[PDB]
């Protein structure tokens, strides 16, 4: 079921919607220079993301997660929004005076469409700028180079490089009275739940749209990439932007090739 | 429809 690749019929379809809701996954951050360790050339040592994005990889080696975290944590100081981040948030803006609505719900975790202005924004996995204490629960905001000391210079990505074996009370700790637990990234680990509110938010959101974008996602992490479907299901039109096909992509109406920063500046105008 | 992250196979 192959889609269309015309431009032209994906902007009328744009001109006419007043509810676009915007999915984005890793594809995007990669285009800003962000390393996502997945796909076929991404590694950090010898492991992908969603091996070390895990509880049990944190329960068994806490200091090797903490290192992937906090190389990912100082990377992405010196990485910014790239033109496809610009102009969906230009896009938001321009429409809100039009009084209509774009919402973007992210997979990605680096905080780049907030960096780029989007104001309808949903994080459905957290933040690398985020902690959580295991012990009391307090989520916090966190962009501090480096997050503790014994993280310092930390992180490598070089494989064979050997683990830093942090002891656990040299990791971030909670630093609320009386508490002083292990503190842990903010972030929707493989084998979690995502957030129940912002799940509802998602439902609501994609039960309105009249157009669905799928943007640099490869549609292979659950539940996220059955959103888009669910719409396309319903007749709704989706248009993928992704420098590959996916499994996902003959569900859809559209299938847009190339950096989504070079495509969506156009589709977008 | 799950709320539980999957890497699907
Ligand atoms: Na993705
Ligand atoms: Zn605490």
């Amino acid at each position: 079921a192959r889609p269309s690749s015309s431009m032209a019929d994906f902007r009328k379809f744009f001109a006419k919607a007043k509810h676009i809701v915007i999915i984005s996954g890793a594809g995007v951050s990669a285009e800003s220079g962000v390393p996502t360790f997945r796909g076929a050339g991404g590694y950090w040592r010898k492991w992908q993301a969603q091996d070390l994005a895990t509880p049990l990889a944190f329960a068994h080696n806490p200091s090797r997660v903490w290192e992937f975290y906090h190389y990912r944590r100082e990377v992405m100081g010196s990485k910014e929004p790239n033109a496809g981040h610009r102009a969906i948030a230009e896009c938001e803006t321009r429409l809100g005076k039009q009084g209509r609505r774009v919402v973007v719900i992210t997979q990605n975790i680096d905080e780049l469409h907030r960096k780029a202005g989007t104001k309808n924004l949903l994080e459905i996995h957290g933040s690398l700028f985020k902690t959580r204490c295991t012990s009391c629960g307090v989520v916090a905001e966190n962009y501090k180079s480096p997050i503790c000391p014994a993280l310092s210079g930390k992180g490598a990505p070089e494989p064979g490089t050997q683990d830093a074996s942090i002891p656990v009370e040299k990791l971030p700790r909670c630093e609320e009275a009386g508490c002083g637990g292990l503190l842990r990234p903010h972030v929707v680990w493989f084998g979690e739940n995502l957030d129940p509110a912002i799940l509802e938010e998602v439902d609501r959101e994609l039960a309105h749209c009249d157009l669905c974008l799928v943007v640099g996602t490869s549609s292979v992490v659950y539940p996220a990439a059955m959103f888009a479907p669910q719409v396309a299901a319903r007749g709704v039109p989706v248009a993928e932007f992704n420098t590959e096909t996916t499994p996902a992509t003959n569900r859809f109406r559209f299938h847009f090739q190339g950096p989504c920063g070079t495509t969506l500046p156009e589709a977008l105008a | 429809x799950s709320a539980i992250k999957s890497y699907g196979s």
